[PDB]
């Protein structure tokens, strides 16, 4: 028995962190390109799966 | 940037051409209409007269 894939799972970060908001999420900016660079990564694994 | 969906992913891929394929770009997210405060029918009425 064998693993082959896993479940295919992508997060949205800029919700995920500030949630339904505008003001938090301005803060979000000041971090750079974490979201951008977060939904990269869990693109990368969910388009090998 | 906002003209249509072609010319989001552009900003997402910092590129005027863009190759094959399903790209990401933003997140729809339903904004809600408007409130709702529900509390019990007054329970009581202090004293007052
Ligand atoms: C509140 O008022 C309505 C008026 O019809 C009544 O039907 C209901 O049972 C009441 N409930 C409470 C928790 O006050």
């Amino acid at each position: 028995i064998l693993p082959v894939s896993m479940t295919k799972t992508s997060v949205d970060c800029t919700m995920y962190i500030c949630g339904d908001s505008t003001e938090c999420s301005n803060l979000l900016l000041q971090y750079g390109s974490f979201c951008t660079q977060l939904n990269r990564a869990l693109t990368g694994i969910a388009v090998e799966q | 940037c906002a003209l249509d969906p072609l010319s989001e992913t552009k900003c997402t891929l910092k590129s005027f051409t863009v190759e094959k394929g399903i790209y990401q770009t933003s997140n729809f997210r339903v904004q809600p209409t408007e409130s709702i405060v529900r509390f019990p029918n007054i329970t009581n009425l202090c004293p007052f007269g």
